[PDB]
């Protein structure tokens, strides 16, 4: 198994609106590659 | 109290609870954001708006997402530009492509963006990427220039499992990426 | 596999994951479908399309919904028309008002309606309602004329708790309504 | 506690489309009442 972990403090209330959409993006340029997602799970709790 | 939760382990040709943009589409059980073609963008958003903080309480949400993705490039030295998980306003549209990854427009702090992204960035852009030139995980806040980066070795064609978690009490965003070998 | 969960224990005056039709709005922590005004309709849909069966596999979803409601009428003998929980095609908008509860247009079986509703019917429509004239819980499939009804004693201004459960194994739909006293 | 329960077989596959919206409806006529919902929750599992 190989893993990588990164953390950062982000003050979300100061950066994003109260309501949001979540999503994936990918791009290619001159060099390129296929970018695919096989599964996606999500949970949040406000209050 | 609001909560929201969802799980997709196989994508339908007609995934009606996603919004596709650019080359985004579903084929074979999977969500394809780009194929291996030059100068293209794909995004896919979950269709429901999430309540992430409340102006009234000043509460902020805890959340966790996890997903599996694959990057499939023609070789180890022909790969660009990379892949994000992002959080953005409800009406978000694709932004500049290429090394701005469909999500941002400049390396300068742009408080109108109101976008947080976690990038898996496969291409050194000399103007903003870490100078060691390696591939890397970054936390991006209103800018393509990450606030924090971790060097990462792309395993081409392999499935990575990502979890991203946000602790509201702490305002810490954690990202872990795992490969099987 | 594909799952979806959500809980709102308390409604924002700006609830961007709900679609409001007619009078429906949020005030004061609650979802108001009608004021105590006459000849009116309100509806509120959850914004996200739900994947209820899969043509691919002919799998069908198990689901459960829980909700708390109050009907507040001027008097035990001045109350009309009632309230439903329904399931309908993604593009649904209000149908006929009054005894048809905003969801149906006919007492005859209409398979173009593609709507199942659970009704809490507070007013006797002689054209289709059970003859006993009692208020009642009904299961409605493509018609305002229920396929099964249970007599129900309205407790005016009291919160009712409802659970509605559908067992895909069995195609049994179960409704429970409880009052505290 | 006053409770009421009702059961019926509904063949969902033959009545509604694969994708649906869920929601609430209420109407008034010449007689009338306020109709209102205090909390709501939902789980669904396909496959
Ligand atoms: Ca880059
Ligand atoms: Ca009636
Ligand atoms: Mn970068
Ligand atoms: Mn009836």
């Amino acid at each position: 198994v190989t893993s990588y972990t990164l953390n950062e403090v982000v003050p979300l209330k100061d950066v994003v609106p109260e309501w949001v959409r979540i999503g994936f993006s990918a791009t290619t340029g001159a060099e390129f590659a296929a970018q695919e997602v096989h599964s996606w799970s999500f949970n949040s709790q406000l209050g | 109290t609001e909560t929201t939760s969802f799980s997709i382990t196989k994508f339908s040709p007609d995934q009606q609870n996603l919004i596709f943009q650019g080359d985004g589409y579903t084929t074979k059980g999977k969500l394809t954001l780009t194929k291996a073609v030059k100068s293209t963008v794909g995004r896919a958003l979950y269709s429901t708006p999430i309540h992430i903080w409340d102006r009234d309480t000043g509460n902020v949400a805890n959340f966790v997402t996890s997903f599996t993705f694959v990057i499939d490039a023609p070789s180890s030295y022909n790969v660009a530009d990379g892949f994000t998980f992002f959080i953005a306003p409800v009406d978000t549209k694709p932004q500049t492509g290429g090394g701005y990854l469909g999500v941002f427009n400049s390396k300068e702090y742009d408080k109108t963006s109101q976008t947080v992204a976690v990038e898996f960035d496969t291409f050194y852009n000399a103007a903003w990427d870490p100078s060691n030139k390696e591939r890397h995980i970054g936390i991006d806040v209103n800018s393509i220039k990450s606030v924090n980066t971790k060097s990462w070795n792309l395993q081409n064609g392999e499935r990575a499992n990502v979890v991203i978690a946000f602790n509201a009490a702490t305002n810490v965003l954690t990202v872990t990426l795992t490969y099987p070998n």
